[PDB]
């Protein structure tokens, strides 16, 4: 039956509470779905928006309620690849790679459409994919590279450093309109500042963890002023065992 | 979450001196609430 | 008599069932705290047995803590 | 049936023998090799 | 009489043993001296 | 890996292997640990 109920609806158990009325709407709001779901199958471009690991339908714990999460999932992210969808089509970059379409549009201001669009579309991929719900405790090997350069004489000082420079690196970025990676330069960690338009793999890093410091992230649950305890909820829920595959990949 | 908050306040100290600690001597059996921590940290379940 | 207790029962049911729960509690309590203290001090003394006199003498010589364990 | 309740019997038997075998009445879950070992004297004393 | 010579399981048992079972206690299979070399054989060769 | 012996070889030069201990708490002979630590490690199983 799955595939006959539309996209956001939940299939379950009939508990005999619908009056005839909101019965009739129900199906009537079905009946639209197939005809936006009939539309969308045409509109649909070479890029998509990824398939997220964990559920979503509430909100990501002690991060996000399901109404911010999904104002970046299906507000400002899906607008990001309908346009890069428009502007990759009918142009030498039809059909290539996500990396072939950063890489070849990087630093120029006549594609910079194409190169915005496809470098949001890698870092709002990336965000999904470092977001682990429950979070995670980093693992060993990661936690001695990382020691064995931010760290000054404490047992893990380093992750304490290393969420305090994400902090600070945050809060010196003033546009709020960007993005803040942990990444290897492939000779050593740091934590670098994207501005929005603007990527780690058109700067050749290998990217570890993403935040997304966008106002709009953080605007419906911790207001404007809420920045610091945005990032710190953010440690609790990060992934960094992906972090750390990265890194032992990076080196060999 | 819990398991590595867990893992992380126990930190070095051993398990068994926990579980004697957290039971003074007329809390509950230390062979129950061992059994049941041993079955939630690894082969992990949910907690009894 | 009969009416009464019946129309408590089919009506509010968990008085009863309450106070059987209190029942039991003040029935078995103390064997259960019996159980816990025995065991607890089972692994108390066990515990502790580890930094004794003994154990200082399995490190210098194990064979003769073995032996003695044994036939001891 | 009769080969269940002699069976039923030696079973029981052999089990109370093991878990506490000097009779104390308490559970015994590290018993003698002379207990675990050994043959009751019961079929012994049928064959007699 | 041709399932045992075969370990069929090795390689998970192997994993199994390592991770969850102490040293002292652990019995570790070896594919090389298992019949096929521990592996299912190419196709066409192993006669069926 | 030291000059200690183990149980093991203790019974093996007595030769008891590792059936005539029964009635010690004692499971696995070839650990290096004192009998104590034998009952911590095996007490919540009974």
């Amino acid at each position: 039956y799955h595939a006959y109920v539309p996209k956001g609806a939940s299939v379950q158990m009939g508990e005999t509470f619908m009056p005839s009325n909101i019965a009739t709407a129900v199906f009537r709001e079905t009946e639209a779905a197939a005809a936006r779901a009939d539309k969308t199958k045409e509109e649909t471009g070479f890029f998509s928006q990824p398939r997220l690991n964990y559920p979503v339908s509430s909100g990501i714990p002690a991060l996000f309620s399901k109404d911010q999460f999904d104002m970046q999932y299906s507000l400002f992210h899906r607008d990001v690849v309908e346009t890069l969808n428009r502007h990759t089509l009918g142009t030498p970059l039809e059909g290539h790679n996500l990396e072939t379409v950063i890489r070849k549009t990087s630093f120029d201001a006549t594609q910079a459409v194409a190169h915005t669009a496809a470098s949001e579309h890698f870092n709002y991929c990336f965000f999904y994919k470092s977001l682990r719900p429950w979070g995670t405790a980093p693992p060993p090997r990661l936690r001695e590279a990382l020691q064995l350069q931010y760290g000054t004489n404490g047992s893990a000082d380093a992750m304490d450093e290393v969420r305090r420079i994400v902090w600070v690196t945050a809060a010196s970025h003033q546009e709020r309109c960007g993005w803040v990676y942990l990444v290897w330069s492939g000779v050593h960690f740091d934590v670098v500042e994207f501005p929005h338009g603007s990527c780690p793999i058109a700067s050749d890093l290998i990217p570890l963890l993403a935040l997304n410091v966008h106002e709009s992230a953080y605007i419906l649950d911790y207001g404007t002023s809420g920045l610091k305890q945005y990032v710190e909820n953010y440690f609790k829920a990060c992934n960094w065992p992906l972090a750390e595959r990265y890194y032992l990949m990076a080196i060999g | 979450a819990l398991g590595r908050l867990f893992s992380e306040k126990l930190g070095d100290r051993d398990v068994h001196q926990w579980a004697v600690e957290s039971c003074a001597d007329g809390e509950a059996d230390v062979r129950q609430l061992l059994l049941s921590l041993h079955e939630w940290r690894e082969r992990g379940r949910p907690p009894s | 008599v009969e009416t009464f207790n019946r129309f408590f029962y089919r009506t509010m049911p968990m008085l009863n069932f309450y106070q059987n729960v209190l029942k039991h509690y003040s029935e078995t309590i103390q064997p259960l705290r019996q159980a816990a203290k025995s065991s607890t001090r089972g692994l108390a003394r066990a515990l502790e047995s580890e930094r004794s006199a003994a154990m200082e003498e399995f490190r210098r010589n194990s064979e003769r803590y073995w032996r003695n364990i044994i036939e001891g | 049936e009769g080969s269940l309740e002699y069976f039923e019997s030696q079973y029981r038997s052999a089990e109370r023998a093991v878990y506490d075998e000097e009779g104390r009445g308490v559970r015994n879950y590290w018993p003698s090799r002379d207990a675990v070992e050994g043959i009751a004297q019961e079929e012994e004393n049928d064959a007699q | 009489s041709w399932w045992e010579p075969l370990g069929y399981g090795w390689e998970q048992h192997n994993e199994e043993q390592k991770a969850l079972c102490d040293v002292t206690e652990q019995r570790l299979i070896d594919g090389s001296n298992l019949p096929f070399g521990g592996k299912l054989p190419p196709f066409g060769t192993s006669y069926g | 890996d030291t000059r200690r012996r183990t149980l093991e070889d203790v019974l093996k030069r007595l030769g008891k292997t590792t059936r005539d201990l029964g009635s010690i708490p004692i499971v696995n002979p070839r650990v290096d640990v004192g009998l104590p630590t034998h009952i911590k490690r095996n007490y919540q199983l009974h």
